[PDB]
DNA sequence: GGTCGGCGCCCGAACAGGGACTG
DNA sequence: CAGTCCCTGTTCGGGCGCCG
């Protein structure tokens, strides 16, 4: 007996038409039990080939989670409905969430099943479940309620969500609550003990309205990875050539970098292993360049109308560096990840873990998911990335092949 | 017109477009009789109905012969209707494979006669399926019908049938869960671990369940005894094989004959191990006419004689056993060719295959091996839903050295080393640090865009120098040329400093084959060395001899 | 014959995006 | 400075195979 909020696509764009990729046996069995249960509860309903739209579907297991979780790759449908969840029913991003001592993520995706979906828009939520060895044709469904992983679900449920959080926000006016996709970010400066207690109060406060999980974050302990020059006492021709090449690349970001006096030490056609004493004019050019690398870049600020772009560089030995920017060489944040799961044995798992960590930071700081430039072949990523995904959202990505230049972001 | 028991599928046209209005082709008198005889029979059974002048739509119609039968098939040229009919999402995601079948006690295969003609069409859509049947006289106005079922040739007929057929089979599968029904169009593979007594009953229960919806299961197409003919294979109680493949024995080969030869060799490679179509596919490159006669090369005649000898011996595949692990083993066949076998017990292949795609202008064996592992993985997840364990002809230390040092993310699933030559290895290793006591070559090369003339050379720390003039070259070919000179004129250990990101990006990927002859000559020189250290410095910064050699190779 | 849908392979032409050099 | 071109990778169009 709930009225539906009318939803339309962006003008001049048809619905999504993305083929389903092969799924493993454990994933197909988990989707059949979930969809049959969702069909029994009226959440979904079978359709036919007269619906020309389709969206890929697979299943995941969150961190330290035994239960499977259905996930729909609504990245194409979210692009074709971008004007809805931004112009009409947007969500304000609290700038104080990133300054909390502890931030916890809650999966509230089960609440969106309580709200029905507009009848004219159900045609675009279609998805197909495959069968092993193509034993049976595709078993197609479509959503009758707000789908998990659709950017229009938290916008429609936002008015209902604020009224549920109003009694809790009143008693705790210092706690910041942000909602992105199927997740609820709750941050507070309280001690770690009483912080988890306030979470359980919010969990029971949400259970009495018809709704678990928990992933802890600490944004105040998020560090950045600056560009650092080596601190050598004896420099060789090879060291100075690598230093000049690194400072030449750094000059694209810090315009005050000079390599005039250092390159003068590379006049003769000397051997790479030969030791070179640093002149007086070169020791000052190196000390001044170290100071400029300490200063912040001039004119770097986040623009809400521009998309975020993230680049990841494989540094070996379980090390991974990254930078987030909207305009080139205007990095909003840099950093490095080390000793993640799959270190020293699996690159794809480390990259999948890195993308999830970077995306989570992009949500806490700016409230958007960046488009990734992944250092991996397309066929290598599309084969294994679903085996290591543990998040309810999926960012956009493209594939790059940039051989290492002068190892700029890692010593 | 009576109502069909099967629920219809609502079909629309694309918004803002009307039905087809095309004139009929001139038909031969032998096809006219074949159509009037079928049209008057489908009208009696309620599959087509007469229409008057109130239907302003029309589309051509013809008929082709059935294979190994005197009966004719009616087809409609719905090319104009398909353009304006709504888009459908096909539910046929792939093709089933016999290697993915499990051993069942009793097996039965049946076929539904005239599958499309047993499923009704949407009531509001029948008006757009109007056609004319010409009589034996050109002056006769002819009879006009409209379809009441799924026509053959319409782009929505296969998609509608597969989804309508699945909805009828769901209540039977829901009551009989242990029965395995492989549904592909009208072909129904029904297997069960039930005894042969209760199996015949369930088949007759299914033949009556399908009969309640207008789906006939004729005993002519019924199959009760092995070997079964299913999806183009021969299903035996313990093994399977493809139906007999016949390769043409042309004394003069055309381009279309090679395509039919390559197409059947690719189909044969799924169970016949060792099929190669490298030199035969080299006959199709740069060719324009399908009817152009092309002579067979010596490398293509040898490759054809080998594939003909493999097809002489009989091969058979087994069935999938979920209780034992899945194993895949790859072999480096030719230059750029790979073959693999998927099995659970030794020498009992579930299926075989080949991978030979050349990706990029520069590659090595480790990259191609990784691409093959990924092709086998995705293929295995389709058929069996799991990734097999791999037996790869690459040392464990060889792979550990590759992926740890490569700048891209790369990974291979759980695998083990099998010592089957030729092994896959890295043919050279660039040092991580400059080599002490090694001559340091500062190389550079440039060219002119207009004159296509350039220089390439080096200057070392021991006073050594060289400059070579080059004709019809580019800036990238000269910088590669300067590194090739430094490799030729140096000892076994050498440090090389360049300002070319292009030349450095190719060598660091450790290629062992390239489409460029200059790169292959650099590779052959790198294999002869013992220690090679490449380094990059920015140009125009007055760095070392890289400015002195830039001035020598400027023009 | 010159109908439809699906999947696979092989090729070339068109697209496209980055790096070094030039008015 | 924006305009090319040298190079390389991707995407798609079209032929064949196979199945219904």
């Amino acid at each position: 007996p709930i009225e539906t909020v009318p939803v339309k696509l962006k003008p001049g764009m048809d619905g999504p038409k993305v083929k389903q990729w092969p799924l493993t046996e454990e994933k197909i069995k988990a989707l059949v039990e979930i969809c049959t249960e969702m069909e029994k509860e009226g959440k979904i309903s079978k359709i036919g080939p007269e619906n020309p739209y389709n969206t890929p579907v697979f299943a995941i297991k969150k961190k330290d989670s035994t239960k499977w979780r259905k996930l729909v790759d609504f990245r194409e449908l979210n692009k074709r409905t971008q004007d809805f969840w931004e112009v009409q029913l947007g969500i304000p991003h609290p700038a104080g969430l990133k300054k909390k001592k502890s931030v916890t993520v809650l999966d509230v995706g089960d609440a969106y099943f309580s709200v029905p979906l507009d009848e004219d828009f159900r045609k675009y939520t279609a998805f197909t479940i495959p069968s092993i060895n193509n034993e049976t044709p595709g078993i197609r469904y479509q959503y009758n309620v707000l789908p998990q992983g659709w950017k229009g679900s938290p916008a429609i449920f936002q008015s209902s969500m604020t009224k549920i959080l109003e009694p809790f926000k009143k008693q705790n006016p210092d706690i910041v609550i942000y909602q992105y996709m199927d997740d609820l970010y709750v941050g507070s400066d309280l001690e770690i003990g009483q912080h988890r207690t306030k979470i359980e109060e919010l969990r029971q406060h949400l259970l009495r309205w018809g709704l678990w999980m928990g992933y802890e974050l600490h944004p105040d302990k998020w560090t950045v990875q600056p560009i650092v020059l080596p601190e050598k006492d004896s420099w060789t021709v090879n060291d100075i050539q690598k230093l000049v090449g690194k400072l030449n690349w750094a000059s694209q970001i810090y315009p005050g970098i000079k390599v005039r006096q250092l390159s003068k030490l590379l006049r003769g056609t000397k051997a790479l292993t030969e030791v070179i004493p640093l002149t007086e004019e070169a020791e000052l050019e190196l000390a001044e360049n170290r100071e400029i690398l300490k200063e912040p870049v001039h004119g770097v600020y986040y623009d809400p109308s521009k998309d975020l772009i993230a680049e990841i560089q494989k540094q070996g030995q379980g090390q991974w560096t990254y930078q987030i920017y909207q305009e080139p060489f205007k990095n909003l944040k840099t950093g490095k990840y080390a000793r993640m799961r799959g270190a020293h044995t699996n690159d794809v798992k480390q990259l999948t873990e890195a993308v999830q960590k970077i995306t989570t930071e992009s949500i806490v700081i700016w409230g958007k998911t960046p488009k990734f430039k992944l250092p991996i072949q397309k066929e290598t990523w599309e084969t294994w990335w679903t085996e290591y995904w543990q998040a309810t959202w999926i960012p956009e990505w493209e594939f790059v092949n940039t051989p290492p230049l002068v190892k700029l972001w890692y010593q | 017109v009576p109502i069909s028991p099967i629920e219809t599928v609502p079909v629309k046209l694309k918004p803002g477009m009307d039905g087809p209005k095309v004139k009929q082709w001139p038909l031969t008198e032998e096809k006219i009789k074949a159509l009037v005889e079928i049209c008057t029979e489908m009208e009696k059974e309620g599959k087509i109905s007469k229409i008057g002048p109130e239907n302003p739509y029309n589309t051509p119609v013809f008929a082709i012969k059935k294979k190994d039968s005197t009966k004719w098939r009616k087809l409609v040229d719905f090319r104009e209707l398909n353009k304006r009919t709504q888009d459908f999402w096909e539910v046929q995601l792939g093709i089933p494979h016999p290697a993915g079948l499990k051993k069942k006690k009793s097996v039965t295969v049946l076929d539904v006669g005239d599958a499309y003609f047993s499923v009704p069409l949407d009531e509001d859509f029948r008006k757009y399926t109007a056609f004319t049947i010409p009589s034996i006289n050109n002056e006769t106005p002819g009879i006009r019908y409209q379809y009441n079922v799924l026509p053959q040739g319409w782009k929505g007929s296969p998609a509608i049938f597969q989804s309508s057929m699945t909805k009828i089979l769901e209540p039977f599968k829901k009551q009989n869960p242990d029965i395995v029904i492989y549904q592909y169009m009208d072909d129904l593979y029904v297997g069960s671990d039930l005894e042969i007594g209760q199996h015949r009953t369930k088949i007759e229960e299914l033949r009556q369940h399908l009969l309640r919806w207008g789906l006939t299961t004729p005993d002519k197409k019924h199959q009760k005894e092995p070997p079964f003919l299913w999806m183009g294979y021969e299903l035996h109680p313990d093994k399977w094989t493809v139906q007999p493949i016949v390769l043409p024995e042309k004394d003069s080969w055309t381009v279309n004959d090679i395509c039919k030869l390559v197409g059947k060799l690719n189909w044969a490679s799924q169970i016949y191990p060792g099929i190669k179509v490298r030199q035969l596919s080299k006959l199709l490159r740069g060719t324009k006419a399908l009817t152009e006669v092309i002579p067979l090369t010596e490398e293509a005649e040898l490759e054809l004689a080998e594939n003909r000898e493999i097809l002489k011996e009989p091969v058979h595949g087994v069935y999938y056993d979920p209780s034992k692990d899945l194993i895949a083993e790859i072999q480096k066949q030719g230059q750029g060719q790979w073959t693999y076998q998927i099995y659970q017990e030794p020498f009992k292949n579930l299926k075989t295959g080949k991978y030979a795609r050349m990706r990029g202008a520069h590659t090595n064996d480790v990259k191609q091996l990784t691409e093959a592992v990924q092709k086998i993985t995705t293929e295995s997840i389709v058929i069996w839903g799991k990734t097999p364990k791999f037996k790869l002809p690459i040392q464990k230390e060889t792979w550990e050295t590759w992926w740890t040092e490569y700048w891209q993310a790369t990974w291979i699933p759980e695998w083990e080393f099998v010592n089957t030559p030729p092994l896959v290895k890295l043919w050279y290793q660039l040092e991580k640090e400059p080599i002490v006591g090694a001559e340091t070559f500062y190389v550079d090369g440039a060219a002119n865009r207009e004159t296509k003339l350039g220089k390439a050379g080096y200057v070392t720390n021991k006073g050594r120098q060289k400059v070579v003039p080059l004709t019809n070259t580019t800036n990238q070919k000269t910088e590669l040329q300067a590194i090739y000179l430094a490799l030729q004129d140096s000892g076994l250990e050498v440090n090389i400093v360049t300002n070319s990101q292009y030349a450095l990006g190719i060598i660091q990927a450790q290629p062992d084959k390239s489409e460029s002859e200059l790169v292959n000559q650099i590779i052959e020189q790198l294999i002869k060395k013992e220690k090679v250290y490449l380094a990059w410095v920015p140009a125009h910064k007055g760095i070392g001899g890289n400015e002195q050699v830039d001035k020598l190779v400027s023009a």
